[PDB]
Order: structure tokens, then C-alpha cells, then sequence
């Protein structure tokens, strides 16, 4: 609604020429590119003061920036490097209030030597037991997402057809299947809970859909098993007298 | 321009207490202080301070600054778990956004009436999971001693429309000898929790 990235997610190979785009549907007159990095907080890349302008942040080194259009801040990571792996966050400002930075969703980047452990997740839908209907008159569901890698992936729930929020959480933080592994894959859980009698009605549909962000076209694969492209794996249930 | 220091570094209370966050700054040619909520990964803008002794108020979320003190207080009345984030705190010295390393708040939700259960929940298609529900905040979910066996943290769920949050946590595995009598063996549980046969 205030600031827009590339996608959430991306995965990559070192060497790669890396595109991160920003748009703005704010009419700010200034733009900065930050990445966020786990004890480091938010560095400062790039920023933009106008059109055509722009002036090295703390952390220029490895990337450029274009500011072509007012709309619009692009990032560039001429070859990507392991160590340019990271959350990469746009923000604008108003001009007079160069520092009121509203901040867009930003684009969580993961650089790899190669593609070859990308995998879509499984998933499955796990329906309330009946000891929980009868105790607490509630009725809760879960989703399961196992076996993806990178953990590059957004769970929804979608009820008769529609997606919902009130009643679902889902895993801040994935759990690792292999823990001892350094690409060990994921594994995400969610819950939705409704009232027993809602559940009860079995012409009640639900969904759990899992939006994979993995390869795209343009990515080479020659591994047997299928191209791991992004992707929406599902699993669905009905209530149930 | 060189440091802003937050406190406390993390705080975890219950709904409903008031909680008060704190940023102190030593930044030559400081021009203002702007506080930020970020939930997960991506900052929200809260607040931006230039004057001293003007408060700035957003609901339940409120902001002062006080330039003879060097400092700012960012206070949230009645919290909710919805208020859980790292709220950061950024001096602005004309040229950039000095940040600060943060304050963790985690907000758990209030269980009056626990019941603490393990239910087993059956695939919709045809492995199995169990799910460890209605406990008390307080409750410690611990990770899993066996690489087979999955366990993920608590997660607090809102029924909205009922008023009603609830904790829960999910075990899961294919291994013959799991079941949910053992699933959560390694965490300390209420010794009244139901376990249907």
C-alpha cells in the first residue's frame, strides 16, 4: 500500500547478475536500499534524493543502483556473492522529511554455488480430533509443509474458497528436518481453529496452500527429478459430522 | 552520529500490562528521533521527534523526547500479543538514519482457564500429528531430542470474532515408536493435561 519490491524471495548461483527492483506508489521524492542482516540491523547501500540522482550509503561495495523514473529504485548486484545473501529492504521519504522512511515488504535473497537442493515442499492437512470437538466445543486444524528448500515460502488458508486469518498461526521459524546439515530442508507447520459447529458442517471446505518461491524459466535444470519452479502445493479437507 | 543505545534489550509480559521502552542518543548534529515497529523483517514507521516535551500519540502507542536528557520513551499501554516486534529506535544527524540494535517485546496472551490437551489429529489423505493446545503461557515447549521426531515452537492463535486466544505447539513424526503419550516427553507439561485415548 505505501512501498513495493521485486518478489519476497529469490534464489540465485554466484556469478549471477542480480536485479532487485523497488516501486513507490507514494510520489516521494527520495529512495534508499538497506540490507538487514542478523546482528548487524539495517546498513544503509544507496540512496536516491531525486531523479537521475544517487550517493553511495555506508555498504556501496558489490552493488549499483539507477534512479530512471521518480516510481522507481533499482539495485543491482553486478555478481552475486554468498555474502551478498540477505533481507534487502527499500524505503522512501517525502522530500522535506528526508528521514520519515516508509519502508516496502523487501525481498529476502539467498545466493547459492548451484540450484541442485531446491525443492518444492509436500503438504499435508490434518483434521481436529473428536476428543477436542467434545472437550472444547473447537475443532483445530493443521497444515504440515516438509521437505523445502530454500525456506523461501508463504502458507495461506483458504475456507470455502476464500482465504482467512482470524483463528490461523503458522510458524514464525521453520524447523529444520536435518539440523546437523548445512542444507538441510524445512519443514513449516500452521494451525486454523474453528468452532466445533462450523466444522461439523461438512459442506465446510479448507484449503492450506503453500506458495513456493523457487526456480524460474530462465534457470537451467538438468537433474532427473522435476524442475523445482515456483509453485502452489496444496492439501485440502471437509467438515465432518 | 555515533550511537543510539535501547533498553531494555527484551521484555516479555502478558496482555494487558504497560509496557516502557527507552533510546538514549549521542549523535553530533542530531536533527530528530524516529522510533519504528518492525514484526517481522520489513520496519514500520511509528513516530519522528524534533521538539522536546511534545508528546506523540498513535492509540495505545505513545512517544516523547526529551533533547536535555539525550533520550525518548516509547510506552504502549494495555498490550496485546499483536504488539510482539523489535521496535527499533533511529536519530537522524542531516545526512542518515542512525539505528539502534532494538528491544524485543514479546506479548503472551493471558489464559484465565487453561485446559491443557495433546490431541492426535489424522491426515485428511492417509503420517499422523499431535497437537499440544490450551496451555498457560508460561508453559516452555522444548525442541525435540530425537532428529525424527518434529516439534515446533507455541504459536498463539486468535479466534477473533470469540475473544478467545489460544497457545499450541505440533509434534509430529513417522517413527513406530512416536505417539502423542510421548511427543512432548523433553517439555516440562501440566501434570492435569488431557490425553484422550
Amino acid at each position: 500500500v505505501k512501498v513495493t519490491q521485486s518478489s519476497r524471495y529469490l534464489v540465485k548461483r554466484t556469478g549471477e547478475k542480480v536485479f532487485l527492483e523497488c516501486v513507490q506508489d507514494m510520489d516521494h521524492e527520495n529512495m534508499f536500499w538497506y540490507r538487514q542482516d542478523p546482528g548487524l540491523g539495517l546498513r544503509l547501500i544507496y540512496f536516491s534524493y531525486d531523479v537521475k540522482m544517487k550517493e553511495k550509503g555506508d555498504i556501496p561495495e558489490g552493488y549499483s543502483v539507477s534512479r530512471e523514473k521518480k516510481e522507481r529504485f533499482s539495485l543491482i548486484l553486478e555478481s552475486a556473492s554468498t555474502n551478498q545473501t540477505s533481507m534487502y529492504l527499500c524505503a522512501s521519504s517525502p522530500s522535506g522529511y528526508q528521514e520519515t522512511q516508509y519502508f516496502g515488504p523487501g525481498t529476502r535473497l539467498l545466493v547459492l554455488e548451484d540450484l541442485k537442493n531446491v525443492f518444492p515442499p509436500e503438504v499435508a492437512v490434518f483434521e481436529p480430533s473428536e476428543a477436542e470437538i467434545s472437550h472444547t466445543q473447537k475443532a483445530t486444524l493443521v497444515c504440515l509443509a516438509t521437505g523445502f528448500y530454500p525456506d523461501h515460502v508463504e502458507l495461506s488458508w483458504w475456507v470455502n474458497g476464500k482465504e482467512v486469518h482470524s483463528g490461523v498461526c503458522t510458524d514464525p521459524q521453520p524447523l529444520k528436518e536435518q539440523p546437523a546439515l548445512n542444507d538441510s530442508r524445512y519443514a513449516l507447520s500452521s494451525r486454523l481453529r474453528v468452532s466445533a459447529t462450523f466444522w461439523q458442517n461438512p459442506r465446510n471446505h479448507f484449503r492450506c496452500q503453500v506458495q513456493f518461491y523457487g526456480l524460474s524459466e530462465n534457470d537451467e535444470w538438468t537433474q532427473d527429478r522435476a524442475k523445482p519452479v515456483t509453485q502452489i502445493v496444496s492439501a485440502e479437507a471437509w467438515g465432518r459430522a | 552520529e555515533d550511537k543510539v543505545v535501547q533498553s531494555p534489550l527484551s521484555l516479555v509480559v502478558h496482555e494487558g500490562d504497560t509496557v516502557t521502552l527507552n533510546c538514549s542518543y549521542e549523535v553530533t548534529n542530531f536533527r530528530s528521533l524516529l522510533w519504528y515497529k518492525q514484526e517481522k523483517k520489513a520496519p514500520t514507521f511509528l513516530f519522528m521527534l524534533t521538539s522536546s516535551g511534545i508528546e506523540k500519540k498513535s492509540g495505545r502507542l505513545s512517544s516523547i523526547l526529551d533533547k536535555k536528557e539525550l533520550s525518548s520513551i516509547l510506552n504502549i499501554t494495555a498490550t496485546q500479543t499483536g504488539d510482539s516486534a523489535i521496535y527499533l529506535c533511529a536519530a537522524y544527524n542531516t545526512d542518515k538514519l542512525i539505528f539502534g540494535t532494538g528491544t524485543r517485546l514479546q506479548v503472551f496472551p493471558n489464559i484465565q482457564n487453561p485446559d491443557p490437551a495433546v490431541y492426535q489429529l489424522r491426515d485428511s489423505k492417509s503420517k499422523s500429528v499431535c497437537l499440544f493446545t490450551d496451555f498457560d503461557s508460561q508453559t516452555n515447549v522444548s525442541q525435540s531430542k530425537d532428529s525424527d521426531v518434529y516439534i515446533t515452537d507455541k504459536c498463539v492463535l486468535d479466534m477473533r470474532s470469540m475473544d478467545f486466544k489460544s497457545n499450541s505447539a505440533v509434534a509430529w513424526s513417522n517413527k513406530s515408536d512416536f505417539a502423542c503419550a510421548n511427543a512432548f516427553n523433553n517439555s516440562i507439561i501440566p501434570e492435569d493435561t488431557f490425553f484422550p485415548s
